[PDB]
């Protein structure tokens, strides 16, 4: 038995902070029913930076 | 610094036509858009004539521009002939035209 | 310093037909043609300036004179290119 | 009857120089017209004069701080003729059109002096 | 069936006036000096007793040689006196104050006031947000000199309507007002308008009707009848609505099934051997048509199709010859120079290279006659639904150019939603400003100590009390669109309440009446004669319902 949890939408804020190692990344997501902000892991930030994700992408 | 022709993106001069407009006593006051408008019009007209002349010179399979090609370009084109229906040409010749009944 | 338009029409010929040369009689044809067009357009603009009690020649009078002199397709292309050049020159910021 | 009913209304609305609904001191002044374009001019010239006096302070609520700033998102492009979505823009007169038949029937054969008030609606002339 | 528009019908009964017996010289009097309408009436009533347009005519009689004066509803009596009405306003400001003085005298006469050395009642007046110093200087001058008023207060009509719908005077909310000449967004904290964060868009009802008039003038350049401002105002009032989603409605606004229900048509008001061989061929053709009509009809249809294909190829050749940059013109120039640079066949080629402008027309007429004969032989034995332009002008029906009634018709298909969209996208009207939703977003999400992502308590209280006012809020679909945008940019689960009255053009006067009925907070806003004589016309009374000072 497993569960699936998905966040998707348009990026409205991508602000990382360090200490040269990033501590955590705040990402803001937006959809048609509203918006929601998240805290994120540095490894997921590396995965975001791999995909060339900027402000305004889905 | 730099000239006004590159400021307006042209190759023809702007101060030269401003000077020629100035003491040409057309009027005692001349605005700033007057030489750039005249410069752009002269640009387009010279470019169109040079396009048709180069096409006629290539059409002759001969690598220079001879006034026979200028005559061919002037009279083959419709409204260039309308603009230049008054001026006689130097060393140009006459376009070949035979009326239909003279052919037997 | 006898003044003529030789270099400028040499380059605008050179941006479209690189391996082509001009004869000197032809060189004189383009020089006289440019001077004749300049004289016709400028005297029509001066006549239209004297039309309206106006002591200044601006771009609007020359646009009206270009629309008066040229045939129609040449006229609309000339005012299009001249308007683009004027808007290029005016927004020098 | 139409030429008399207006007179009958006009006599029911007498306003005189010694006005009942007015103070004793009229002292009817004379002013220049002062249209709406130069009211902005003398207002910001007065504001600039006060600010340059203060520099040799900070505004709070003037007519020009109330003005809305330009937007930060890109603006939508629409066809100038039909008002639909504008895919293409003509290179001669900078008119945005929808498709081919709009271009061939309107944008190409248009009279010269009609594109300017097509561009005046969005303020692009 | 196309509906017929015209001028609005004229008023019959003249404007009456209140009795002078009920007047008392101590009650205040409220005046809403609007750019489009004037609203005046005494404080003790709930609704104003005098509503009329802000207009004035200097009527001239040819017979009596007397200058008359018709104000407001009395200008709605003749067509000539309606068409020559003049407003004291010029844009968002007032230019000529003689018209305003005459209009104020008219409305003082109609209120049944018996004065003595000026008006004894204090007045309540509205003013524009961040008004020019000259305007308040002139207002102070004309009031305190020509009318001897004891007390004056100034305020914005948006804050008056907010006070009308929140009479406690200390609530927190957001005000959106769509006026005649501008649209404002004002945030309110604890009942006091925060005027350092208010914003204004230069667009109103007047610009919208002018936009519709310009669009109709550009759409139908050969319209034979001239339309007035009032007719375009009726078309703007009747058949304009705000779309739920403008970004996708324009993709399906010109389909055929959508145009069946969402198209409005508006009608302007107005008041021997060769002969024997030919006869034998005709007899043989008649015998073949009587013998085998199907085969003869098929052969005639094939001949007509071949003639049509030949005509299409000839028209394509004629169009291709007209292009100077085409390859056909280059081949013509190559052949012409080939006859000008270096036999009977070459002679025939030179004869065949001649210009045929009228010969092509004669050959096209002959081919049209041959196609007509082929169609007649087929009888004996270009769709407008694919044209976006035809759907744009003449809708989903075929068009008759010869019909006199169809020559005065006017269709409204894209302009029903294009006109009200300018308050959300001001760039379409020519103003380089942000829209309503953008300004509301940058107010709620980045001000009053609200970082983007979490809302402060002030922002939550602002969202929970959004009020829409103004005369231009009569457009349907506005509230649902604002609610959809607001829940678009806000965090999920945020409660959104949007309030709009039944008539959003009379809430300002009810705000004046509610402030004047509340005696305690009245006296913070009144300006006495001694106050104006002491601190001069350069004086701003800071209160919770009016303007503030220009600096800090």
């Amino acid at each position: 038995k497993e569960t699936k949890e998905v966040y998707e939408g348009e990026v409205t804020e991508l602000t990382p902070e360090d200490a040269k190692t990033i501590s955590h990344v705040i990402v803001g997501l937006k959809s048609a029913k509203g918006t929601k902000t998240l805290r994120l892991d540095p490894t997921i930030y590396e995965s975001i930076q791999r995909e060339k994700v900027s402000i305004g992408d889905v | 610094s730099q000239s006004r022709s590159a400021k307006a993106g042209l190759t023809f001069p702007v101060g030269r036509v401003h000077r020629l407009l100035r003491r040409g006593n057309y009027a005692q006051r001349i605005g700033s858009g007057a030489p750039v408008y005249l410069t752009a019009v002269l640009e387009y007209l010279a470019a169109e004539i040079l396009e048709l002349a180069g096409n006629a010179a290539r059409d002759n399979k001969k690598t220079r521009i001879i006034p026979r090609h200028l005559q061919l370009a002037i009279r083959n084109d419709d409204e260039l002939n309308k603009l230049l229906g008054n001026v006689t040409i130097a060393q140009g010749g006459v376009l070949p035209n035979i009326h239909q009944n003279l052919l037997p | 310093r006898k003044e003529t338009y030789s270099s400028y029409i040499y380059k605008v010929l050179k941006q479209t037909h690189p391996d082509t040369g001009i004869s000197q009689k032809s060189m004189s044809i383009l020089n006289s043609f440019v001077n004749d067009i300049f004289e016709r357009i400028a005297t029509e603009a001066s006549k239209l300036a004297a039309y309206n009690k106006k002591s200044t020649i601006s771009a609007r009078e020359i646009q009206t004179a270009v629309r008066l002199i040229l045939p129609g397709e040449l006229a609309k292309h000339a005012v299009s290119e001249g308007t683009r050049a004027v808007t290029k020159y005016s927004s020098s910021t | 009857e139409r030429l008399l009913f207006l007179r009958s209304v006009g006599e029911r609305n007498e306003i005189g120089f010694p006005s009942r609904f007015k103070s004793a001191h009229y002292k009817k002044p004379t002013r220049r017209h002062k249209s709406a374009r130069q009211l902005i001019s003398d207002e910001n010239k007065r504001i600039n004069a006060l600010l340059t006096k203060a520099n040799k302070l900070v505004p709070k609520a003037t007519y020009f701080s109330v003005e809305a700033p330009p937007s930060i998102r890109p603006a939508k492009k629409y066809c100038d003729v039909t008002g639909l979505k504008g895919f293409y823009k003509s290179p001669t007169n900078n008119i945005r059109y929808h498709n081919a038949e709009i271009y061939q029937l309107i944008v190409k054969p248009m009279a010269p002096g009609v594109d300017q008030e097509y561009l005046k609606l969005r303020g692009a002339n | 069936k196309a509906v017929v528009i015209d001028d609005p019908p004229l008023r019959q009964t003249p404007e009456p006036f209140d009795e002078q017996s009920a007047y008392n010289p101590q009650s205040p009097i409220a005046i809403d000096f609007g750019s489009s309408k004037l609203r005046a009436g005494f404080v003790n009533h709930a609704t104003p007793t005098h509503i009329f347009p802000n207009a004035l005519t200097k009527f001239r009689d040819r017979k009596l040689n007397k200058n008359f004066t018709f104000v407001g509803n009395d200008t709605l009596l003749d067509q000539a006196v309606r068409s020559q009405s003049r407003s004291p306003f010029d844009g968002p400001f007032v230019t000529n104050w003689n018209l305003t003085e005459e209009i104020l005298d008219y409305t003082f006469h109609h209120l049944g006031v018996v004065p003595d050395n000026g008006i004894p009642n204090p007045i309540l007046l509205t003013e524009r947000l961040a008004t020019v110093q000259s305007q308040r200087t002139n207002w102070y001058q004309i009031l305190f000199e020509t009318y001897n008023v004891p007390g004056v207060t100034f305020g914005i009509d948006s804050l008056f309507s907010f006070y009308n719908y929140n009479p406690s005077g200390n609530k927190t909310g957001l005000v959106i007002s769509c006026g005649h000449e501008d649209t404002n967004v004002i945030p309110v904290v604890d009942g006091a308008g925060i005027l350092t964060d208010a914003k204004r868009i230069n667009w109103g009802g007047h610009q919208a009707v002018d936009y519709l008039n310009d669009l109709m003038a550009l759409k139908y350049p050969y319209f034979p009848t001239k339309m007035s401002y009032l007719q375009y105002e009726t078309m703007y009032k009747d058949y304009c609505y705000v779309s739920r989603n403008y970004d996708e409605d324009i993709e399906k606004i010109l389909t055929l099934e959508n145009l069946d229900t969402n198209d409005v048509v508006v009608e302007a008001p107005f008041t021997e051997r060769v002969a024997k061989e030919e006869e034998e061929k005709k007899l043989k053709e008649q015998q073949w048509r009587e013998t085998d009509l199907n085969g003869w009809i098929k052969d005639k249809r094939l001949k007509l199709n071949k003639l049509i294909k030949r005509r299409k190829e000839k028209l394509k050749l004629r169009d291709e010859m007209k292009d100077r940059k085409s390859q056909v013109s280059q081949n013509r120039m190559k052949n012409l120079a080939s006859l000008a640079e270096d036999n009977d066949e070459d002679w025939l080629i030179y004869t065949d290279i001649t210009q045929n402008p009228e010969a092509f027309e004669e050959a096209l007429e002959y081919e049209y006659k041959d196609i007509v004969e082929l169609e007649r032989l087929l009888l004996e034995h270009y769709d407008w639904r694919n044209s976006i332009l035809h759907l744009f002008l003449r809708g989903p029906r075929p068009h008759d150019s010869e019909n006199i009634h169809e020559q005065h018709q006017m269709h409204l298909n894209v302009e029903r939603i294009r006109v009200p969209e300018v308050i959300f996208q001001p760039t379409m009207g020519g103003q380089d400003q942000a829209g309503i939703c953008e300004l509301s977003e940058t107010i709620l999400l980045k001000k009053f100590g609200s970082q983007p992502g979490k809302l402060s308590q002030t922002s939550i209280d602002m969202v929970n009390n959004v009020l829409i006012t103004g005369g231009n809020a009569k457009v349907p679909g506005l509230k649902e669109r604002i609610v959809k945008e607001f829940t678009g940019f806000l965090p999920t689960g945020t409660n959104i309440t949007v309030n709009m009255s039944s008539d959003p053009s009379l809430d300002a006067w009810k705000g004046m009446a509610a402030l004047a009925r509340n005696e305690e907070q009245y006296r913070k806003t009144v300006i006495s004669k001694k106050e104006y004589e002491e601190y001069g016309p350069e004086y701003i009374k800071e209160h919770k319902l009016g303007n503030t000072k220009y600096f800090e």
